[PDB]
């Protein structure tokens, strides 16, 4: 996968955000990180640097309630498609809105924040 | 504009990746003459059915498998020709395949795509894993039942776990077989040209699976609150008690059909079972049901009933189980092949000119 969004990935520790929108991932402005439209989906990349200092990934997939098939299903397959591009390093995690695991809402400092709407369907 | 196509056993399902539901739909036959050259070639699909009288009617694929490949070109050139109205040349195409396809199989329709169709590009895709995707899951256990064939699929983190899967030799062929034979027993006869679809439709409209088989039986011996009127093609309307709910229950009981296999919720929990201790309890939360044998009411309740039972009591069990569940596998097709990443899946024109058809074993897994 030449995805341009690929090559900018895992480079660094922290936190990269992307959006699906209309079957292609775009990057989520960092300054929005945290605000997830219920009616999307997105793909969320956490790189860890170990004590030793070696590179740990964590990739998450986020689920609106109102998300339609399209978006839940690209994020389910670009999250596969990260994966083997990050050489099946990641550990894939499922995370659906009001149902997330603890150390993803750990990743945001202030909290997540729910909010309606988002960009239509592809189909 | 790519193209998916999801070659059932039965059914063919095509249409146009982007699209939330397949285009066409038609019967995965072909039809040719019995006795050659003494009247006015082949037909597919309905006109093969309707004209069943005259054609010897053949399938060419069981169990998902092609068994005929001059009869499958006939089913494609009919879905491209006759159905979706495409020149093939000009469209990448998405293919789907069973579980278990034999390789020589896959390079065989790799082959057929490139230099029959001269098709620009195209991947093929494993069904179950399609179904999995389309309902927004990297992880979990595919009930998959069409047509021949059930069969359970375990999936990690975007891939099957091909040690795990297991099949079940009864699917809705066996289900329409046994209305048939159980509402003669009743007192009907379904003696016309029209009876398997008749029985077929009986199964559709109106079967449904028992939360508890015993309770539903008893209701039904006592009560006339379960029964319900099928009005046939001419018009007399015939009763339909207890075998609404006793076919499918053949599902979770193949000893009705007088068979020795587990039923699918033991077929479900065995598959499970031969997965590392670690993932189970993904799957078991995760229990996706596609096909259209799986469309019967009440299916889902029975299998978390099931499953809670074969499972210890501490258990998360979900099971995934939504209403276009029928199409799950083109869907989750028409899902893939319009992303952006897709260009980059697909076996090209020059790709396949270069390396040949067993290209298809590096580039599509
Ligand atoms: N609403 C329904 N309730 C019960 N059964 C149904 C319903 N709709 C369709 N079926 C049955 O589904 C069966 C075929 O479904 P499907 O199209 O999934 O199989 P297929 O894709 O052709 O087969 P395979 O995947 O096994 O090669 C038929 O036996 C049909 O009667
Ligand atoms: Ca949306
Ligand atoms: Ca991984
Ligand atoms: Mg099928």
């Amino acid at each position: 996968v030449e995805h341009p969004e690929f090559l900018k990935a895992g480079k660094e520790p922290g936190l990269q955000i992307w959006r699906v929108e209309k079957f292609d991932l775009v990057p989520v402005p960092t300054c929005l990180y945290g605000d997830f439209f219920t009616g999307d989906a997105y793909v969320i990349l956490k790189t860890v640097q170990l004590r030793n200092g070696n590179l740990q990934y964590d990739l998450h997939y986020w689920l609106g309630n109102e998300c339609s098939q399209d978006e839940s299903g690209a994020a389910a397959i670009f999250t596969v498609q990260l994966d083997d591009y990050l050489n099946g390093r990641a550990v894939q995690h499922r995370e659906v809105q009001g149902f997330e695991s603890a150390t993803f809402l750990g990743y945001f400092k202030s909290g997540l924040k729910y909010k309606k709407g988002g960009v239509a369907s592809g189909f | 504009q790519a193209l998916v196509i999801d070659n059932g056993s039965g059914m063919c399902k095509a249409g146009f990746a982007g699209d939330d539901a397949p285009r066409a739909v038609f019967p995965s036959i072909v039809g040719r003459p019995r006795h050659t050259g003494v009247m006015v070639d082949s037909y597919v699909g309905d006109e093969a059915q309707s004209k069943r009288g005259i054609l010897t009617l053949k399938y060419p694929i069981e169990h998902g498998i092609v068994t005929n490949w001059d009869d499958m070109e006939k089913i494609w050139h009919h879905t491209f020709y006759n159905e979706l109205r495409v020149a093939p040349e000009e469209h990448p195409v998405l293919l789907t395949e069973a579980i278990l396809n034999p390789k020589a199989n896959r390079e065989k329709m790799t082959q057929i795509m490139f230099e029959t169709f001269n098709t620009p590009a195209m991947y093929v895709a494993i069904q179950a894993v399609l179904s999995l995707y389309a309902s927004g899951r990297t992880t979990g256990i595919v009930m998959d039942s069409g047509d021949g064939v059930s069969h359970t699929v375990p999936i990690y983190e975007g891939y099957a776990l091909p040690h795990a899967i297991l099949r079940l030799d009864l699917a809705g062929r066996d289900l329409t077989d046994y209305m048939m034979k159980i509402l003669t027993e009743r007192g009907y006869s379904f003696t016309t040209t029209a009876a398997a679809a008749i029985v077929r439709d009986i199964k559709e409209k109106l079967a449904y699976v028992a939360l508890d088989f015993e309770a539903e039986m008893q209701t039904a011996a006592s009560s006339s609150a379960l029964e319900k009127s099928y009005e046939l093609p001419d018009g007399q309307v015939i009763t339909i008690g207890n075998e609404r709910f006793r076919c499918p229950e053949a599902l979770f009981q193949p000893s009705f059909l007088g068979m020795e296999s587990a039923g699918i919720h033991e077929t479900t929990y065995n598959s499970i079972m031969k997965c590392d201790v670690d993932i189970r309890k993904d799957l078991y939360g995760n229990v996706v049901l596609s096909g259209g044998t799986t469309m019967f009411p009440g299916i889902a309740d029975r299998m978390n009933k099931e499953l809670t039972a074969l499972a210890p009591s501490t258990m998360k069990i979900k099971i995934i189980a939504p209403p276009e569940r029928k199409y799950s596998v083109w869907i989750g097709g028409s899902i893939l092949a319009s992303l952006s990443t897709f260009q980059q899946m697909w076996i090209s024109k020059e790709e396949y000119d270069e390396s040949g058809p067993s290209i298809v074993h590096r580039k599509c897994f």
